[PDB]
């Protein structure tokens, strides 16, 4: 995977490629990487994929439960320190690494965890396999006071980066805009450069060919 | 513990089991019954880990006979086949799991029919017209392939059998000391003296 | 078998419209330890060839010497040694590619990743990599390690097929190789501030800078992020 | 000694027009040695199938295991299950043992009562889901099934149509993995009718 | 080690030291083979200027090659030993390689062999 | 520890007709997860209308082929210029290949050419020189992909005739050059979808008795 | 693999099957695993495909020069021996052969030599070699007979590898038959199991475990 | 990583440079390593990014607990709390750090902490991968009551080095000065300290 | 390859050689004479390593033949015992060993005397009066302890041999497919057809 965040102006942006793998096989062409932790705060994962919906599934769970708790709306980091004490307590065997973001009464915030449980702030971050190509046109590109265009733009960039020179990402580009004083918008399939070009023929069987032993009805109802 | 087989006949289950145990260098028995009667219709062959065999068989066994008596009726094969794998279902993931193999031959007295069912000690059950567990598949199977019908009679299963038993004294590196033939059918389950 | 001790970083390498550029960090790192600061680590050879070598500095300096006897070899007996028959780009890396070849089937390797740059008697542009391991490939963008990850996706950007070369200027390929050297400087742990940098241009020929530096840096945000999460002051 | 491949088998799943097809081949065998050519890996709980390759006890224990938490499903929502929220169950049901996993490759297939829409999807043995419009694999051929959906597969294929593209997707795959085969079955699945088939293929 | 190529030809078209070799078999004790309907025999010449000999241990003209092939010879004693050795050697190699014994065209065949070799190889006569 | 192999990815494929042969191999060079050349060709003409593809490790294919083309023209040298035959020249690179079984060239090799009857021929070696002529043949990291359908499309495996009860087969006839290249794009279509060492173009080595005829496609590059 | 070769009244009957495996992937179903090494001599190939294919074809090459030298065929047991004192000289280089080296002669008659890669040459009337030799012995021990005929012993060296290629994972695709007489080798054709199968399971009425 | 605390006539002064490290990449380059764990009592954290966070955190709650109940703690009770967490989990964890606080009482006081979890009071400290090659420099140069321009003079010239030598540390130069004054936060970068 | 024994008697040596070649799980052959003619009057039987066994058999046997050629004279089954240790003592120091037990059954014309000797693989070398290679020994060595007497007839040593195949046929775990027995006297070497 290659996976991205971004901050700007009001608030902040991420974004995802759509590529899983099993190996060097690509099982979901367009699998979707970026989950709601809360309404306004959102999730990009890298890693271990039953891990990384796992862990944003439950975190987003007691966040809500939290959220209805508190009569407030949730924090990102809250979703921060409750997502790296989970993952630190199982010492890096929950494979999830995630690029968090949002807005809340504080602010818009920008954060990333590692598996282990580390946390690191920043203006512009990446993870996965793909992070390095990700990283390189973020810091060819990036800079302060980054309007909402702009920070689409150069995450799209630095994901579709990965997309071309990493093996293991591919495909299309997710992206999340978290403004300030605004509802989230998930742009899914932003880009879709990768589209399959019409096949050279047409591989429907002529009807029968197929061999067949036995035909039986199967009920289904009660 | 090495050879046990099973063959399912028009009207009985048969199976047959070697006599040899062997620890080390020494073959210290060759008369050894490696089967329970969990039921009056129900027989369970077993071979394995040493120890293993028989604690399992017998634990199974008296399961089986405390159900008899608390509903006083009898489990069908396919009932105690399916508390049988669930039990070694339950063992593969325990700290020391159940290294055994089983072969459970029962007449079912409600639907009139023999079943043979093989169930290995990871919990992995089939329903079968003929088994084995262990190296005697590998030269059994395609024989029974071969002159297995479903319509046998028992001195039928009977002669097949001891086909199977002279392939594999014919072929099988260690000497497993014959084979003791247990029936089970309609009146319930005996043994074969002379094979 | 060996393992590698004092170590040189990325070499990364792109073609443009007449030519192509190579560049090189200074450093020769001892693991964690940066060790020595004045390496050279681009070799030219004649007036028309550069080796860019990455990887253990030990079998780099054996190549050095290789390469310059090759050149004295040459010139025996060869009266167009400076004209006709003058070493090309392709000789030299066909001549390292066996080399390294042969050293991976002996059990015995230069522990070393190389980038032959440099232009052909006719024009040609040549710019092809070879391992320890004795593989080979070409490509419009070349680079070694961490620059494989980090210059590549930078330098594609410029030069993303075949039919992009012409197209791009001196200029601006060298813009780019800058500024992939920056990159790596912010993200290669064993890189260094300090490089040389080396045109072979099919007009203009070849041109050797040396003490260039990586500048233009940003830094300055860094005074805003305080803590890792929480902490707000 | 690697679970996911000693007995062997694969399942695959695909989407048509107004249909679903699921289909799974019957060998189950230990290692080298074929024991059974009947071992079916495809079940159904009402109206949702569930087809799952790997190691047969898991097999038979999730099957056990689902048919046990839709019939109770069943009986307190007093209605049968829909794909989707099955799908979250197996989902959940294997991340449960994240750390002791069940070495599984299930596939749920089959079509929303309410909506009418085709619904297929596929799972790791810890539960992450893999929904697709158009196929899901699973299995010792997974390679080869991967290839042949890939290059056969057309959307919006009738019943009749999608039965020859799901058969010949399966049965090539099949001939080309030592640990598949022996047989197999293919489930047609429109609104209110399913039709069960079992091929003829080489028994090698 | 010594080279010289020793059998060499002659302007005439000879090899002299093949010849000459002859000239040592002319001198040798005659030796005669007559092979019959079902049999063959063997006879030797010993000369009669050596007396006071030890017949019992003074080795025998006919060599036993293997169980079934036997072999005499003209000429130089000293140097029949280390044919008759190098075909003892062989006639036991091709039992163990070919798992029958040598056939006499065979054993001939390979006596032979060696004999040409040493009027080709440098350094031997 | 010094490992002396590498895993260069991309995937060949060899196809025989009635008076025709193509070797197809995608053009991608890659290491791990990074990709090394988007355009560096795997398949070759040796001469006396024999291509060759050695997949795998490149350093071991690059010289198997170049040791190849050697003895080719040494062939020429020792026998009077005598054309080498597509069956003479498998048994030479099977010597070749087995030449170093204990220190083995990891690839997969296949040769296409025509036999001295004029018709089609392809040929396919493992990494020790057991060889085989063949109708058809992939090798390579997508070889699992691609070869069930090569035995469906081209051998037509499975298929049987319609309202037979599937008691007749579909009988087996050559296949025309221009279905042929269909069949290896699509191939080499569905492997850059589902593999992620396989992409970025196609080249296509055609040979007919007139010679060694060229094709390039583009593929996906993600 | 699955390969066997027995002796009989009428001489020596030798089927193999045509599948290559690395791992579980079937990578041929048409392989040869019969080598034709002379009119009187065969060689079947078990274990290595290369070092199989590569050692049998030398060990012809063998037995052409013994027969240009010695102007006579070759025998079983020389030839046999040639290819077991080869592979002994690779003993613990990691050679994988499993071979049997059919033929007849005058002097020897029909004769069978199993030779494999750690040295071992055993002289026999009934031998199977591989992954599935085990299935093969099963139905060829209890079926064989000395008198059996040559229609018969076909058919049952034929029907053995199938047995084998049924229940054996790692064989299959097809039966090549062969006939050894006094007057040479006799090929009986390639029978491909996808359809020797159904024909054997109908007309023998075996193979009631498969859903007909 | 490099880091180091400084003693002196006002109070003391925490030192780090801005390098996390995967390997030879580096996953942040503008990383924070100075913590507090209470107004005038910080740390500097170097090995484990997780173990010492972790750390860290539990420090800070349980000084916040403390200070809910007995009032302001001291630099030392401080120490002792890290020390408890590292000495205890030794076998878990990989965390080196140096503590570092300013009293009234007291001024200014220098723990350190390193792998085995054994506490060391010190008038200065250094610590991390980095600080190998400054042990000469920093021995060498080291007063005690310098001024607070002497010893941000000293920390700058001694991460610089430290930075120039080790591969695992660089990035800008991180400062925090505790005085009776307040809390000052300082930075410094490439171009300034690396030529220097 | 696993059992061979030899009992010398009176005016005899006997050596009993188990017929048995398996392979895996598979008994390849149960005809197999582990045994090579040094001589006329001198006879080994081997066991051991695959392929070593009968490649070192032979090779003794072709120089034992060559000398008995060379000299016109059978060596003593002293003198070819003591060839065949250093042999294997050489061996034992090789790159790779010949990994072969031996058993070597001779009559002595000279003294009129039967002799065996048993020589393992390291080249350890020893006359007995009965030997055994492999586990064998665990088992005969008492039981001839026990029956063994020096002035035995050649027929009192069958039976006595008999004895051995019986206990062993009982307790060894391994299908050894019965011996290929054969005696060693003043008259050569000979077979016995029936055991
Ligand atoms: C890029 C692509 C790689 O870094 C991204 O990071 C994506 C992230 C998104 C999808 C969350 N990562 C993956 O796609 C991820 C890569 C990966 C693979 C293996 C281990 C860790 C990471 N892929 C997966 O997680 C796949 C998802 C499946 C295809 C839906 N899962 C697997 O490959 C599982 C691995 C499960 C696992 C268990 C224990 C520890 C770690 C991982 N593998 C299998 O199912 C393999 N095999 C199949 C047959 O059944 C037996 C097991
Ligand atoms: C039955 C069918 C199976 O046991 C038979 O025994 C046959 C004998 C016939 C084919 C002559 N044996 C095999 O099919 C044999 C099994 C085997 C595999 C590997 C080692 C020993 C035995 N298969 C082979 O020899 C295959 C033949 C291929 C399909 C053409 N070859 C390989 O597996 C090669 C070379 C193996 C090898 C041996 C010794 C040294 C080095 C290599 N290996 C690969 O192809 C590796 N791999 C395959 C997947 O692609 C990536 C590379
Ligand atoms: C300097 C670098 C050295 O003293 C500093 O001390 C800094 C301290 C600051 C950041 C607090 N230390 C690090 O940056 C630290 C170095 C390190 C690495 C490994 C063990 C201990 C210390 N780096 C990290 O902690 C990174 C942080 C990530 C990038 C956000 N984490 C990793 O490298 C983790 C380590 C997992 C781990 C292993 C053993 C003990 C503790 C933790 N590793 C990975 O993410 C996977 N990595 C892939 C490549 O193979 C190695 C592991
Ligand atoms: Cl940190
Ligand atoms: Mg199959
Ligand atoms: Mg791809
Ligand atoms: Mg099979
Ligand atoms: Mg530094």
């Amino acid at each position: 995977t290659t996976i991205v965040g971004v901050k700007f102006n009001n608030g902040v942006v991420i974004a995802a490629d759509t590529r899983s793998t099993q190996g060097p096989i690509v099982a979901d062409k367009n699998c979707a990487k970026l989950h709601r932790i809360s309404p306004k705060i959102w999730c990009a994962g890298a890693g271990t994929a039953a891990d990384t919906e796992a862990v944003t599934q439950l975190i987003g769970s007691n966040i809500e439960l939290h959220s209805l708790y508190t009569s407030r709306e949730p924090r990102v980091v809250s979703a921060l320190q409750m997502l790296k004490q989970h993952l630190f307590k199982y010492q890096g065997h929950i494979g999830a690494y995630l690029i968090v973001a949002g807005v809340d009464p504080t602010g818009s915030h920008l954060f990333s965890i590692h598996a282990h449980g580390s946390t690191d702030v920043g203006y512009y971050l990446s993870l996965g396999s793909g992070s390095l190509a990700a990283m390189a046109v973020l810091e060819s590109h990036w800079k302060q006071d980054l309007t909402k265009e702009e920070a689409i733009k150069l995450a799209s960039d630095a994901i579709q980066a990965g997309i071309w020179n990493d093996l293991g990402s591919g495909s299309n580009v997710d992206v999340c805009v978290m403004e300030i004083g605004k509802d989230a918008e998930y742009l899914r399939n932003y880009l879709t450069p990768n589209v399959r070009e019409e096949k050279q023929k047409s591989y429907k069987f002529p009807r029968g060919t197929t061999a067949v032993l036995k035909e039986s009805i199967v009920n289904i109802c009660d | 513990m090495d050879i046990i087989l099973g063959i399912r006949v028009q009207d009985s289950v048969i199976l047959a089991s070697s006599k040899a145990v062997t620890r080390g260098i020494s073959v210290l028995k060759d008369s050894d019954d490696k089967t329970r009667q969990l039921s009056p219709h129900t027989l369970m062959s077993f071979a394995g880990e040493a120890g293993d065999t028989v604690q399992f068989a017998e634990y199974i066994q008296a399961n089986i006979q405390l159900y008899s008596i608390r509903e006083d009726y009898e489990l069908s094969p396919q009932a105690v086949s399916s508390f049988v794998r669930q039990e070694l279902a339950k063992s593969i993931r325990s700290r020391r799991p159940y290294q055994v193999n089983v072969l459970i031959g029962g007449y079912d007295k409600k639907k009139n029919k023999p079943e043979l069912y093989q169930i290995d000690y990871l919990g992995t059950k089939v329903e079968l017209p003929y088994g084995a567990h262990g190296y005697s598949g590998f030269y059994t199977f395609s024989l029974l392939d071969h002159h297995y019908r479903p319509d046998m009679t028992t001195e039928e299963g009977l002669d097949l059998l001891k086909l199977c038993v002279q392939e594999l004294e014919k072929r099988m590196p260690m000497d497993f000391k014959g084979v003791i033939v247990k029936i089970v059918d309609k009146d319930g389950i005996r043994q074969v003296d002379d094979f | 078998t060996q393992q590698p001790i004092v170590t040189g970083t990325s070499v990364i390498s792109m073609k443009y419209d007449n030519g192509v550029i190579i560049a090189a960090d200074n450093l020769g790192s001892y693991g964690s330890l940066l060790r020595f600061n004045g390496v050279e680590r681009l070799i030219p050879v004649g007036d028309n060839t550069v080796v860019g070598i990455s990887g253990d500095i030990s079998d780099m300096q054996h190549i050095e010497r290789l390469l310059k006897d090759l050149v004295t070899e040459n010139a025996y007996d060869n009266p167009l040694a400076d004209a006709e028959e003058a070493l090309e780009p392709s000789y030299i890396f066909e001549y390292l590619a066996t080399v390294m070849y042969q050293r991976r089937s002996k059990m015995n390797p230069l522990w070393n990743a190389i980038i032959v740059a440099g232009v052909q008697s006719n024009g040609d542009q040549f710019l092809r990599y070879v391992n320890l391991l004795g593989v080979t490939y070409s490509s419009p963008t070349l680079a070694t390690g961490f620059g494989a990850h980090m210059a590549n996706p930078l330098l594609r950007k410029v030069v993303d097929r075949e039919s992009d070369i012409p197209k791009t200027t001196v200029q601006v390929a060298e813009e780019a190789i800058v500024n992939a050297m920056r990159v790596l400087y912010y993200r290669d742990a064993r890189s260094s501030r300090n490089f040389s940098l080396a045109i072979i241009d099919k007009n203009t020929g070849l041109t050797f800078k040396k003490n260039l530096q990586v500048e233009n840096m940003k830094w300055d945000f860094a005074k805003d992020i305080k803590g890792y999460g929480t902490q707000k002051i | 000694s690697d679970p996911s491949s000693i007995n062997g088998g694969i399942v695959v799943a695909m989407t048509g027009k107004d249909c679903v097809a699921i289909a799974c081949d019957l060998r189950l065998g230990s290692q080298s040695l074929g024991v059974s050519n009947k071992f079916e890996k495809i079940f159904h709980y009402g109206h949702v199938f569930l087809g799952i390759t790997g190691l047969a006890t898991d097999v038979t224990t999730l099957n056990e295991m689902f048919r046990y938490k839709t019939n109770l499903y069943k009986l307190k929502e007093e209605r049968a299950i829909e794909p989707e929220t099955f799908t979250q169950l197996v989902s959940s049901s294997l991340y449960e043992r994240r750390f002791g996993p069940y070495f599984v490759g299930p596939v749920v297939a089959g079509i929303n009562s309410k909506s009418g829409k085709p619904f297929i999807a596929g799972f790791d043995l810890i539960g992450c889901i893999d929904e697709a419009k158009d196929f899901i694999v699973s299995g010792t051929a997974s390679d080869q099934l991967f290839g042949m959906c890939e290059s056969l597969y057309e959307p919006n294929l009738e019943p009749e149509d999608l039965f020859e593209t799901i058969s010949q997707a399966l049965l090539n795959a099949a001939d080309r993995d030592a640990l598949s085969g022996w047989g197999a079955v293919v489930y047609i699945i429109k609104k209110d009718e399913v039709v069960k088939r079992y091929l003829k293929m080489r028994q090698d | 080690g010594y080279d010289r190529a020793l059998s060499i030809f002659s302007p005439d078209g000879h090899i002299f030291q093949v010849e000459y070799a002859l000239e040592a078999v002319k001198r040798g004790t005659c030796a005669v083979g007559v092979k019959g309907k079902n049999c063959v025999v063997l006879g030797c010449e010993r000369r009669s200027t050596l007396k006071l000999q030890d017949t019992r241990i003074t080795p025998s003209k006919v060599s036993k090659i293997d169980s079934h092939v036997v072999l005499s010879f003209s000429g130089l004693n000293a140097d029949s030993r280390i044919l008759i050795e190098k075909a003892r050697v062989e006639a036991q190699s091709h039992r163990l390689t070919l798992e029958d014994p040598v056939t006499v065209e065979y054993l001939t065949r390979y006596v032979a062999g060696v004999q040409q070799r040493y009027t080709q190889s440098g350094g031997v006569r | 520890q010094f490992n002396p192999y590498g895993d260069n990815g991309g995937t060949i494929l060899g196809i025989a007709g009635e008076d025709f042969a193509v070797l197809a191999g995608d053009t991608r060079n890659i290491t791990d997860y990074s990709i090394n050349s988007r355009y560096e060709p795997k398949v070759f003409d040796c001469g006396d209308n024999i291509v060759m593809s050695a997949n795998g490790f490149a350093a071991d294919g690059d010289a198997l082929v170049k040791r190849f083309k050697n003895s080719v023209k040494w062939y020429h040298f020792d026998h009077n210029d005598k054309k080498l035959s597509i069956n003479s020249a498998a048994r030479n690179i099977q010597h070749l290949l087995y030449g170093k079984r204990f220190f083995p060239y990891y690839v997969h090799t296949i040769i296409a050419g025509l036999d001295e009857d004029g018709k089609g021929a392809v040929y396919s070696f493992d990494p020790v020189g057991s060889y085989e002529r063949e109708q058809c043949r992939a090798g390579g990291a997508a070889a699992s992909l691609i070869m069930p359908f090569l035995d469906n499309q081209v051998n037509f495996k499975n298929q049987y005739e319609p309202g037979t009860n599937g008691k007749v087969k579909k009988p087996l006839k050559y296949l025309s050059v221009e279905e042929v290249i269909k069949l290896v794009r699509d191939s080499f279509t569905s492997a850059t979808e589902r593999h992620i060492q396989v992409g970025d173009g196609l080249e296509i080595l055609i040979v007919t008795k007139d010679g060694v005829r060229k094709e390039f496609y583009e593929l996906k590059r993600d | 693999t699955t390969t066997l070769a027995f002796r009989f009244q009428g001489g020596i009957i030798v089927a193999v099957n045509s599948r290559a495996t690395a791992g579980n992937w079937v990578a041929s179903q048409t392989v040869k695993k019969v080598i034709e090494i002379n009119p009187f001599l065969l060689g079947t190939m078990a274990g290595g495909a290369a070092d199989c294919q590569f050692w049998e074809t030398w060990l012809g090459s063998q037995c052409r020069l013994h027969e240009l030298r010695e102007k006579e065929r070759i025998s079983v047991a020389a030839a046999s021996k040639i290819l077991s004192n080869l592979v002994y000289q690779y003993k613990g280089a990691g050679l994988s052969m499993g071979t049997m080296i059919c033929g007849y002669t005058r002097k020897e008659g029909p004769t069978i030599y199993y030779v494999d890669s750690d040295g071992t040459r055993l002289k026999g009337d009934i031998f199977c070699v591989g992954s599935g030799q085990t299935f093969a012995y099963g139905v060829l021990d209890s079926n064989y007979k000395w008198d059996l005929s040559v229609e018969d012993a076909l058919y049952l060296g034929k029907r053995s590898i199938l047995a084998a290629a049924h229940r054996d994972a790692y064989s299959g695709g097809s039966v090549n038959l062969y006939h050894v007489t006094e007057d040479g080798w006799i090929y009986h054709g390639n029978h491909d199991v996808g359809e020797l199968f159904w024909k054997v399971k109908e007309e023998e009425g075996s193979f009631n475990n498969v859903i007909g | 990583t490099s880091i180091m605390a400084v003693t002196f006539k006002d109070g003391v002064i925490l030192g780090a440079d801005s390098r996390t490290t995967t390997g030879a990449y580096i996953a942040n380059r503008v990383t924070d390593k100075l913590t507090r764990v209470h107004d005038k009592i910080w740390c500097c954290r170097s090995g484990s990014a997780a173990d010492t966070q972790a750390i860290a955190d539990i420090v800070q709650y349980h000084l916040e607990l403390y200070t809910s109940q007995y009032g302001t703690p001291s630099t030392e009770t401080a120490a002792s709390v890290f020390k408890e967490l590292c000495y205890e989990n030794k076998d878990n964890l990989t965390a080196g750090i140096i503590v570092a606080g300013y009293d009234d009482k007291n001024k200014g006081e220098v723990y350190t902490i390193p792998l085995g979890g054994s506490v060391h009071k010190l008038p200065y400290a250094i610590a991390g991968s980095g600080s190998t090659f400054i042990y000469g420099y920093c021995d060498k140069n080291f007063r005690e009551n310098m001024s607070k321009e002497e010893t941000v003079d000293f920390i700058k010239h001694s991460l610089s080095q430290a930075i120039k030598w080790d591969g695992s540390s660089g990035g800008v130069i991180r400062m925090v000065v505790l005085t009776a004054a307040g809390v000052e936060r300082l930075i410094f970068y490439p171009d300034e300290y690396e030529q220097l």
